[PDB]
């Protein structure tokens, strides 16, 4: 697995791979590692697939109840803390979770919270989680700027997953892109890594080591 | 694996299924489990397949040299003794479980050998994962003074019980008949009750379906003259 | 396994069941556990079949070579060779052997060699998993200088009970009679001994 | 120590067509190297045009299917005989599975049917309830033998159009129910040849707008 | 979680044209000790069902009491207790199957393998298996423990599939069962010669046979077998 | 931990009409980490071809060992070794390390120069010969390969048809295995010409 | 005890002759005639069974010996030396070939192995 | 030890190796050179278990120096790497294996080409344009995959190497105390004293 | 421990040795293992002394309360109460109990309750570590409808052999006779039973 | 987390806490503030198991803030430290104990004195002139033992703190990404933004 999310001028980019494995066996290449909590909030899937799916879906129910009671959009801070407090109750039971709760509100602006099954809750600008996280970090760190355009930021997220997909055996299949704005997230398509690799190799001149 | 040995009037018959597996996967659907120690001494192996083949070739090799040295046709008791002492020395680490059968100047013989080096004598024996299914058939239908034709029938029926009821066994039945005063007749694929049905579809691809990056001629020939 | 050897007036008789198990599966129901190491020196085997066969084969070799040089060996000598193998290799063996033989000078003798590799000369010996159930019976019913027919009945009744209670024992009751007259094999089937 | 789990073998296969869906499964039930039954139905009609199979440990499989069938019944009672849509069934099954998160149903569940637009739908579940709508999914013992074949023959993976040489992919043309059944049968015939736990019989449940239909085929019994 | 102490071995069974046959030996083993020789492991429920049980005997006796209690309970406020609302094999099995799976789910199983054999109201043959894990399956032939490995192969030669059931008579079916019991006595170290056999026929009803023995055994060939290889005497 | 699945990779071999084909992926890894996309697993000694999956150090070591042995064979025999003979040599060599084995899955492929008969063979790590008529599979996606081969294969395929079958068998099997892929090579072998083709595949 | 003859008993004389080899050839010269003829579809090897006594059963003394199913040997010279060479030749056909390649050695290579054994008796201690 | 990197550019091989030596709780040294010159145009860096690393490296060095004297000839980098691989392949089935991973950077004077060989403690050899051992590749390979070109100059290789080290210094939990960088080319081996 | 209960013509007799060991140390050489749960319903205890005492005390309580309400309980009822405790608490108990009693209607009855908590009604029962050695003897020598004197001899001879072979058994042979006449205690010392 | 230091000088308490947050292989953050303001003149830094640290710190914060509102009064640092110790002492015999070590730096407005309390996850409280948790003390205490004076100014305390951090940066294997330093005095709590 490789999942990333980073804050920038235009909001948040969320990018994930699509591969799921059981040992060496590739169980699925079409897995959705971005949970659409609601139209404004996104969550990433790493570690336990069920744990992330179930609780981040449950999550959307809690937020919906919040805004019904309070007549106001829930904050990303309150949002992420509902999840972190929940998994913390289960601490020791064996939940496996590494996720980025991503959102864009008025009071906060674009916000990302890394939430963990150990109970860790970290606000930050760039996060990368999964078996291919180190590969994605390299591309991110060397190319990231706050003043990236929405177009360039989307490509950076896509390219960073591709970097991991190539090197990390347990990452690949396809890349899912999201762009989170204040008015809600916008889906930017499914991109097959096989076709994307050759496309990027040619257009960018990267991956000279690989014969194409 | 299902292997059996059955004594009869003027000799002995052994039989085996033809399925070899790596875990739950069928590696070879037509494996040859009936091995030759000498022309008229054959054995069937279960357990670690490499060990059964390796130990029969080694003893078979030493049996041949012994036969040449003594100017005598090899005896089953010699193969038995050499197998058990070898297997005992390695204390079960050589995972060979054998049914040894044959004819020699002394007569017709049937023995089983376990990996730790213990041997047994019998008129009917079965080894392998399908040995219980096979032994059920042998215990139900075996009798004294079987004919050649009855023993082949019983042996193959016992293998079939393993084929159908034991997941570790399948495919075909191999048989070898060793009769006194005769050449041993190896009956490869004596029964073939598991032919795959014709598939619903042909999966022959159109030529040029596969994407290719490079082509080249490989030089298998030696360095050339001139 | 249920095995025993009993001395009597004319010599000694070895007795055994015929069941060999791998767990709860009877791998061989007609096993011959009475094995010959010399003309009139036999043994009953219990424990690891591989070990006891290997031991017996080596002893038979030793007594055959002994005979070629020094003439017929005593039963004591055979027991000593068994003991030497069992004792010196105690870490790698699981063998419980009863040695029984007939000399003309010494007559019927029985030696038992348990797991440790010790030797115990006895009037009679019982061993194997099924022996536990007949310690009481055999102790109450054994007499010295029994007749051949009495000793056969004693062994038959003893092993019948051992078989009845021990799941690891069963099949036929094999016996080998060792006297001056020679070597006689006996067999007794379930229908005979179960109704006793 | 008591082991509450077991492996009953078996292999199942769900394929979603354009206006239909099939859920197939072999009828062999096993423990270790023994056959329990040559015909033990594994794929079930659960009502509301939904078919289900929970492959793996058969006791948990039967328990889950039983509880889901029960959930369909109570969904009718509680919501004025409303039809349980395949997506709603799928979400319900997630909660059934995740309910036992810390003592899981040791099964790989697949359901099949039609979505609310009448298109073919297959959903695939892991033991603890993570689920996903899919076009093609083999489950169980010979899943690793079947899925690569399906990638190639259903989705036309690694297949390109002759003459172009890797430049133009083979177009993803829609398969008919007759075409799918051929691939299902060949998948299981191949699985039977190379997997010891697969054999005896193949039972296929076909779901259309007209209802649920069954087809049975013999497999090799060795 | 426990371990079985006093145990019963194979229960074997099969369908025939008009009903089902089920058999099990009368032994209650205590490990390798053949402790109890008069244990009835076939327990009839009414006149249409016989439950055959292997494994832990103390749990069998508990199950035996549950079935006895089930008959009592079914008769309460039930004028048709001996007619339309009598206990069916299917009712009895589903009840046991529920209990077995519930008990395994509490990590406190009934350490048994059970075969419920019977004939339904409409004359249909009922034969289904359930064990300590709550695993259930049906087949023309069913057997527990060693029976699964040795009896099934023999019984499957008679009824190899569903279509062979109407072709199989009660005499052929019983013969196959009795032969299988002999084979198990030859080869199962935890079996006894004495067994019980029950036939549930849609016409002649429940026939329960006690004190049966394995007979026509082959042992004579043992006399010729000598040594373990080279020994001649 | 498991030596046969640290480095990953696969080999498949097939027989056709008067021809054999042997193919392999190009991946070498350290578990999750991809290390090389040029690690070829097929070698040849004269006209006899050997594929080797498993622990990469042993793959290299055994190649060097069989080059060594087939070179001495040729000098003494005054002729190139045949597939049937080499198969026995591979088996002998593996079994001599019975209690300290090379963690490999070798696959022999070739055509007998005298009889013209197509030949393939497979081995377990310990030397047991699998002499199949149809096909041999090996490596971390051997299950996938068994599935592909069993359905795709038909007997007596012509060289250029066999190429398509074995290629599609390899590619689609490798795409369902995390530790296989990163390129592929296919050898099409005829009695006196051998064509080597590198395949284009997804690089993840 | 111990074999204290660890030195060569065959050595070069001043003239460059290896005496013990020449003397061995002299012993071969005294030996009974044996011959070999190669045809297009076969080979024949033959010799005289020089019976040391008419009471001796000359059938029990095999001057012509099978080495492998496709290889045979005959000799001239010292019979006992031949007999042990046949034993070694048979064994070496298995140990250094059949157990490696799963087939019997070709004639020239088995001959090479026999030659090696005879060479070593010409140089070893 | 920890991080060892290698990159083969147009006309040279560059090896970067960490300076830290940590024995449990304390960093005992921050200037350790994890490399040995095997021959004038062949350099080997190394990382693995303490003691084994230097023992192995010096053992290889001695053997190559012996060969150089005997034949009055420098072995090709390929020949040296094969010799090293065999020693490690021999080692892995020994009583106590050498727990040592190495990179061999050499300039082949015959072919006029730089060559980088990566060999792990099992004897797993691969010729690469750029390589690493341990966790080093996890952080650096994505950058190398992106920026690397086979026609890079030595100065460009060093700049790409700096970017790799910067990423390591940012995301690695361990303080490896910077790297010693050495360049292997036609003129021999030299150390970049400012990095 | 060596314990047994034997039905005979006039009723039933319980028999037991008196040895209680902690490892190889005899903690009590004069133990009373024949314990009273009702006037004419007694039991023989084997296994954990703490467990079997705790069980017996609870049963005695239950039968005392039963008697106050419903009159004298049957031997079957007593065995059922034992079974209920042993079966339901099988995970935390190591108890092997033989229940023996005398009704006027049913006469002498013997029930054995092994480790699992099953119940087995038998003509006679043997249990404890020393019982293994007398399965053969007891099976051969037991007859139904023996006299009081014969049953005492049968139990005395049986436990004598059990004691002889089992190190865990020994001391005196205690017996309790249950008949219409009443309750009679018997004791037999080493000098008496060892010479048998 | 890793390193947390504390030093009580003449008229203030200074807490220094590392910025790194490492989750296994990668450093996820290099600007993490491992501290919570319990009351206007009481600051608590913390280090221990992930999740537990922040959960515990915020739980304490909420309780002290509740007390402050109820009584309209700020609890003394001693009172707060005793409350915190009891919670940890209660925690250690719980089903799942808080794996959290804390330093409580407070200025007692009644006594006009700075106070530093060191409490480990067992509920082991000690009042100290300077303190640490984990391995931090092993590197720093020898320097603090040497240089510390009870009449030090805040500026001198910071200089001694820099020397402690420099020694940590030299000899510790882990890169803790520097420290956030906060000062607690009569005027309240403030952060030293350049360190
Ligand atoms: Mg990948
Ligand atoms: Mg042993
Ligand atoms: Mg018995
Ligand atoms: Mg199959
Ligand atoms: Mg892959
Ligand atoms: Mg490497």
């Amino acid at each position: 697995t490789t999942t990333l999310a980073f804050r920038f001028q235009g909001g948040i980019i969320v990018a994930v791979d699509s591969r799921a494995t059981a040992g060496n066996w590739v169980a699925s290449q079409t897995v959705k590692k971005v949970i659409e909590i609601n139209p404004f909030l996104l969550g990433t899937m790493a570690g336990g697939a069920a744990d992330c799916q179930f609780w981040e879906t449950w999550l959307g129910s809690q937020f919906r109840l919040h805004e019904l009671r309070e007549k106001e959009r829930i904050s990303v801070a309150a949002a992420s803390k509902i999840l972190s407090n929940l998994v913390y109750q289960y601490k020791g039971a064996g939940l496996s979770m590494g996720t980025m709760i991503c959102g864009y509100t008025r009071k906060e602006g674009p916000t990302i919270y890394y939430v963990d099954s150990d109970g860790t809750r970290l606000k930050g600008d760039i996060f990368c989680v999964g078996s291919g996280q180190t590969f994605a970090y390299g591309v991110l760190d060397s190319n990231y700027k706050w003043d990236l355009s929405v177009e360039d930021a989307l490509y950076l997220g896509k390219r960073s997953i591709l970097a991991a997909a190539h090197r990390d055996a347990y990452s690949g299949g396809s890349v899912n892109l999201y762009h989170v704005t204040e008015d809600g997230w916008i889906y930017h398509g499914n991109h097959d890594v096989g076709e994307l690799f050759w496309k990027v190799k040619e257009e960018e001149g990267s991956f000279n080591n690989v014969i194409g | 694996t299902t292997i059996v040995g059955v004594k009869f009037n003027n000799g002995v018959v052994i039989a085996a299924d033809t399925r070899s597996t790596q875990g739950p996967i069928v590696a070879d659907k037509n494996c040859a489990k009936l091995h030759r120690i000498s022309p008229k001494i054959w054995c069937a192996g279960a357990g670690t397949a490499a060990d059964t083949e390796a130990v029969t070739q080694l003893i078979g090799s030493n049996i041949e040299l012994h036969s040449l040295y003594t100017s005598r046709e090899p005896r089953v008791v010699s193969a038995l003794q050499m197998l058990k002492q070898h297997l005992f020395k390695y204390q079960g680490h050589i995972g060979a479980y054998l049914i040894v059968a044959g004819v020699d100047p002394t007569g017709s013989h049937l023995f089983s050998i376990h990996a730790h080096g213990s041997t047994d004598v019998g008129y009917y024996l079965s080894l392998g994962s399908g040995s219980l299914a096979a032994m059920a058939v042998l215990e139900s239908h075996w009798k004294q003074d079987l004919t050649k034709e009855e023993a082949i029938k019983l042996a193959s029926d016992a293998i079939q019980a393993g084929i159908w009821n034991d997941l570790g066994s399948g495919s075909n039945v191999d048989v070898c008949v060793m009769e006194i005063g005769k050449d041993a007749e190896y009956l490869r694929n004596y029964l073939t009750p598991n032919v795959r049905e014709e598939k619903q579809k042909s999966y022959k691809f159109p030529r040029g379906t596969t994407a290719v990056l490079k082509e080249s001629i490989v030089n298998i020939c030696d360095i050339q003259e001139e | 396994t249920s095995i025993m050897a009993v001395t009597f007036k004319d010599g000694v008789i070895l007795g055994a069941d015929s069941r060999t198990t791998t767990g709860a599966y009877i791998a061989n129901r007609v096993t011959d556990k009475l094995t010959r190491v010399h003309d009139k020196i036999w043994c009953c085997r219990s424990g690891s079949a591989a070990d006891t066969q290997a031991i017996a084969d080596i002893v038979q070799y030793h007594l055959e070579l002994y005979t070629s040089q020094y003439g017929t060996p005593s039963t004591e000598t055979a027991a000593s060779v068994f003991k030497e193998l069992c004792y010196e290799n105690k870490d790698n063996l699981t063998a419980g052997i009863i040695v029984a033989g007939y000399d003309d000078k010494n007559k019927g003798e029985v030696y038992t060699i348990p797991l440790g590799g010790s030797v115990h000369k006895l009037p009679y010996a019982i061993a194997g998993s099924g022996s536990t159930f007949i310690y009481g019976y055999c102790d109450k019913n054994f007499r010295e200088n029994m007749s051949k027919e009495e000793t056969v009945d004693f062994i038959k009744h003893s092993l019948s009970q051992a078989i009845k209670w021990d799941g690891s024992s069963g099949g036929v009751i094999r016996m080998v009679v060792l006297t001056a007259a020679g070597v006689e094999r006996l067999i007794f089937y379930p229908d005979e001994y179960e109704q006793l | 120590q008591f082991n509450p789990y077991g492996d009953n073998g078996g292999t199942i296969l769900g394929i979603a067509g354009e206006d239909f869906a099939v859920l197939a499964g072999d009828t062999r039930n096993i423990t270790d190297y023994s056959i329990n039954s040559r015909y033990e139905p594994k794929v079930f009609d659960c009502g509301d045009n939904i078919v289900m199979s929970a492959n793996g440990f058969a006791a948990d499989g039967d328990a889950l299917v039983k509880r889901f069938k029960n959930s369909v019944k109570w969904y009718h009672f509680d919501h004025n005989d409303k039809k349980l849509s395949i997506n709603s069934a799928a979400r319900n099954i997630q909660h059934l599975l995740y309910g036992k998160r810390f003592f899981p149903y040791y099964v790989h569940t697949i359901i099949a049917g039609l979505d609310e637009d009448g298109k073919g739908a297959v959903y695939s579940f892991d033991p603890v309830g993570s689920y996903e709508r899919e076009q093609c999914r083999a489950g169980g013992a010979a899943a690793s033998l079947i899925m690569p074949f399906l990638d190639n023959q259903v989705n036309f993976k690694n297949q390109y159009e002759p003459g172009t040489n890797g430049k133009v992919k083979k177009p993803l043309k829609y398969l008919s129910v007759e075409e799918v059944i051929k691939l299902v049968r060949d998948s299981f015939t191949s699985a039977t040849e190379r997997h010891i736990q697969v054999g005896d019989g193949l039972e296929i449940l076909i779901v259309t707008k007209d209802g649920v239909r069954k087809e049975f085929y013999e497999l090799k019994r060795d | 979680t426990q371990q079985p102490i006093v145990t019963g071995t194979s229960v074997i069974s099969m369908k025939y044209d008009n009903g089902v046959i089920i058999a099990a030996d009368n032994l209650g083993s205590y490990g390798s000790l053949l402790r109890f020789n008069g244990v009835e492991r076939l327990i009839p429920v009414g006149d249409n069902t016989v439950v055959g049980i292997s494994g832990d005997i103390s749990d069998m006796q508990h199950i035996e009491r549950l079935l006895k209690d089930l008959v009592t309970e079914n008769a309460y406020d039930n004028p048709l207790a001996d007619a339309e609302e009598a206990l069916e094999p299917s009712y009895i099995f589903e009840y046991l199957a529920t209990v077995m799976y519930q008990r395994r789910s509490k990590m406190n199983p009934l350490w048994n393998a059970i075969i419920v054999a019977g004939v339904q109201s409409n004359g249909d043959q009922f034969l289904r298996y359930v064990n300590l894990l709550g695993v259930t399956y049906s087949s023309p032939t069913l057997a527990t423990g060693f029976g699964a490995h040795m009896a099934n192969p023999l019984l499957r030669k008679v009824v190899d599939r569903e279509s062979d059931i109407p072709k199989t008579t009660v005499q052929v079916a019983e013969e196959a069962i009795v032969n299988a019991m002999r084979v198990l006595y030859y080869r199962d170290a935890r079996s006894s010669r004495n067994f019980s056999l029950a036939i549930i026929d849609k016409n002649t009803g429940l026939t329960f046979k006690k004190n049966l023995q394995v007979e026509n055994m082959k042992w004579d060939f043992a006399k010729d077998i000598k040594g373990y290889g080279t020994q001649k005497i | 931990s498991d030596p046969s699945s640290i480095n990953g990779g696969i080999v498949v071999a097939m027989t056709g009409k008067d021809c054999v084909a042997i193919a392999c992926d190009l991946r070498l890894g350290s578990q999750s980490l991809g290390v090389s996309n040029k690690f070829e697993k097929i070698f040849h000694y004269g006209h006899v071809f050997l594929g080797i999956t498993g622990l990469a150090t042993d793959v290299t070591t055994l190649n060097e060992m069989f080059r060594y042995k087939t070179n001495l064979y040729k000098l003494k025999e005054e002729r190139a070794i045949e597939p049937e003979t080499f198969t026995q040599l591979v088996s002998s060599s593996l079994y001599e390390r019975r209690f300290g084995p090379y963690f490999v899955g070798p696959v022999v492929a070739g055509i007998n120069s005298k009889s013209g008969k197509p030949f393939i063979a497979g081995f377990d790590l310990i030397g047991c010969i699998d002499e199949a008529k149809d096909f041999i599979v090996s490596g971390t996606a051997s299950d996938q390969l068994f599935g592909m081969c069993e359905s795709l294969y038909e007997p007596n395929l012509e060289p250029e048809d066999l190429f398509e079958t074995i290629s599609q068998a390899l590619l689609n099997a490798a795409d369902r295995d995390a530790l296989s892929g990163w390129g592929a090579v296919v050898y099409i072998i005829k009695k006196d010409e051998v064509v080597k083709r590198y395949l284009k595949m997804r690089q993840d | 005890m111990t074999d204290r003859y660890s030195f060569s008993l065959t050595t070069f004389s001043p003239s460059g002759k290896l005496g013990q080899i020449d003397y061995a050839l002299t012993a071969v010269k005294q030996g009974v005639t044996s011959l070999g003829i190669k045809a297009t579809n076969g080979v024949v090897i033959a010799t005289e069974k020089k019976s040391s006594s008419p009471l001796a059963m000359s059938e029990t003394l095999s001057k012509v010996s099978l080495l492998t199913p496709d290889i045979g040997a005959v000799y001239s010279g010292m019979g006992p030396d031949y007999r042990v060479l046949v034993d070694k030749s048979r064994k070496v056909a298995h140990t250094s070939y059949k157990r490696i390649y799963g087939e019997y050695p070709p004639t020239k290579l088995l001959v090479s192995e026999v030659a090696k054994i005879m060479q070593e008796a010409t140089q070893s201690g | 030890m920890d991080i060892i990197l290698g990159i083969r550019v147009q006309d040279s091989v560059i090896l970067a190796s960490s300076k830290a030596v940590t024995r449990g709780i304390s960093v005992l040294k921050d200037s350790d050179d994890k490399t040995r010159q095997l021959s004038p145009h062949t350099l080997m860096s190394f990382a693995g278990e303490a003691g084994d690393t230097v023992q192995f490296a010096e053992y290889i060095q001695a053997n190559i120096q012996l060969y150089s004297i005997r034949e009055d000839y420098e072995l090709s980098p390929q020949a040296v790497s094969s010799f090293v691989r065999q020693e490690l392949a021999k080692s892995i089935r020994s009583r106590r294996p050498y727990q040592v991973n190495v990179l061999i950077g050499g300039y082949d004077k015959k072919k006029n080409k730089p060559e980088l060989y990566q060999i792990d403690y099992l004897g797993t050899k691969v010729e690469l344009p750029y390589g690493a051992h341990g966790y080093s590749g996890f952080y650096t390979f994505s950058l190398l995959d992106h920026h690397y070109r086979p026609d890079m100059t030595t100065e460009e290789g060093l700049d790409l190497l700096k970017l790799c080290v910067q990423e390591l210094e940012k995301r690695m939990p361990m303080d490896f105390k910077g790297v010693i960088v050495k360049i292997v080319d036609k003129d021999g081996i030299r150390q970049v004293d400012d990095f």
